[PDB]
């Protein structure tokens, strides 16, 4: 674990 | 294009795009609400001008997205991000764009829009989303 | 339809789920991972026969579903769910049903799915997903 | 605030 | 001891512990709220009898847990929960146990107990909680 | 509403 | 990995 | 004493606090992450003079506090908090304070400190955290 607080991400919408 | 992430806030405070009726969307840039006050993100701009600015300025905190949709298409070769549409509790802003291409959807039952990150060259290539409780 | 509400859960083992080309889905079922132990979620049913059965069974933890899409559209008369793709950070399952009416796409840069709701009547209606960390 | 715990949900896809 | 760990829920129906006057806390098991309907979590039990057993019943969903208390310290040279208090929006339950050695409080502000984990021997060696939103 | 919310612990010390 | 995620507080006690 | 909530961030940089071996906690203050970037939290300071001050400088990220202990205790009739500890993965920073009173643990097993709140007259009257994954 690190000390970077984590969050859902939906997407990417568009390209690739 | 160039790559940007704005990364995680409590809140949306305003929503500043540009597009063009003919191409898509140009460039983005978010206020976000900070524990309680305005946090003025970066202006994620396109490399071309030419686009029409709109301002989306959200009634915080009893204002918030509820649905965000779209197109994507290509545009002189490129798939890219060509219409926007905001849906709130209180109201719809948009279509802004062209509604040309393939259509997308995210409705939210529970939860809240917190952040955004993508990538804009010409026109805005791609985006993501970031929600939270 | 009737409508259903399986929750949330750890994470997800297998999704059962039925398709005819001609309508759309027509069963939706998951076994999903509830800390370590299979959890077999209720059994969402259509009201008819006919259809195509589908068992994905997911390699879980290490796979799991990195995008949701499919196509919504109407069938005799009912605006219902007409195909699904799930794919993992493994393979693409599916597509499941036509390619045919209005896409729907919900990729995941970061989290998991962690449930389902719905409603199904002779087909599945609609349904929502329960995102997590 | 109830003692049910809560999720994000997103959807629905479908007839509304 | 021997560890347990039950996992994470959607909350808390009932609390199942046993204690000893002179000694510390010895069984631990926990009724949760599973989407709705109750999941009776396993028994996790002292290797040894002679304990007072409790029954924590709360009126789920209105009534749910606010503060966790007790006291550590030393049981025939074992450092061992003690003592045990749950203190809910509706009543104080406890403190069970013996209220000696060195207190502990976990009050909580915004959220829910969700699950627990440690560790049995003779009495409880240890013990953690899932919060969750 | 708008506001993010998060787990809180405590308040240690008076109250 | 596939598993959801939780914050968890302790342990209290011994270790 | 006048409340303070400095809300949610990405993660803690830096604790800027101040004590007197005589009395209690005085100045608190805290160096957030902010999406990759410090932000430098408002300095909440005590309505008296004569504290010794603290810098608690964290290597962040790979550094993150795993457990804030310490004792509250009365002082001129007012409950505060006498003294802190902060633990790391890394190091141990403190006490600091008056190690006297009834001591308090929040140690962490999964999850980060992101946020403070509390309040401050003379002495830092209590404190809450806000947790996150």
């Amino acid at each position: 674990q690190s000390g970077i607080s984590q969050t859902v991400i939906v997407g990417p919408w568009g390209a690739q | 294009g160039k790559a940007f992430d704005d990364g995680v806030f409590t809140g949306i405070r305003e929503i500043n795009l540009s597009y063009n009726k003919e191409t898509a969307i140009g460039d983005f840039q978010v206020v976000y609400d900070l524990n309680g006050s305005p946090y003025v993100g970066e202006n994620h701009k396109s490399f071309i001008t030419g686009f029409t600015p709109v301002k989306i300025s959200l009634d915080f905190p009893s204002e918030y997205i509820m649905e965000v949709s779209g197109y994507t298409g290509k545009v002189s070769g490129y798939v890219v991000v060509r219409s926007l549409t905001f849906k709130t509790n209180k109201k719809t802003y948009g279509p802004y764009g062209v509604t040309s291409g393939t259509p997308f959807s995210l409705p939210i039952e529970n939860g809240l829009i917190v952040g955004f990150k993508g990538s804009i060259g010409y026109w805005l290539d791609y985006f993501s989303m970031y929600l939270s409780l």
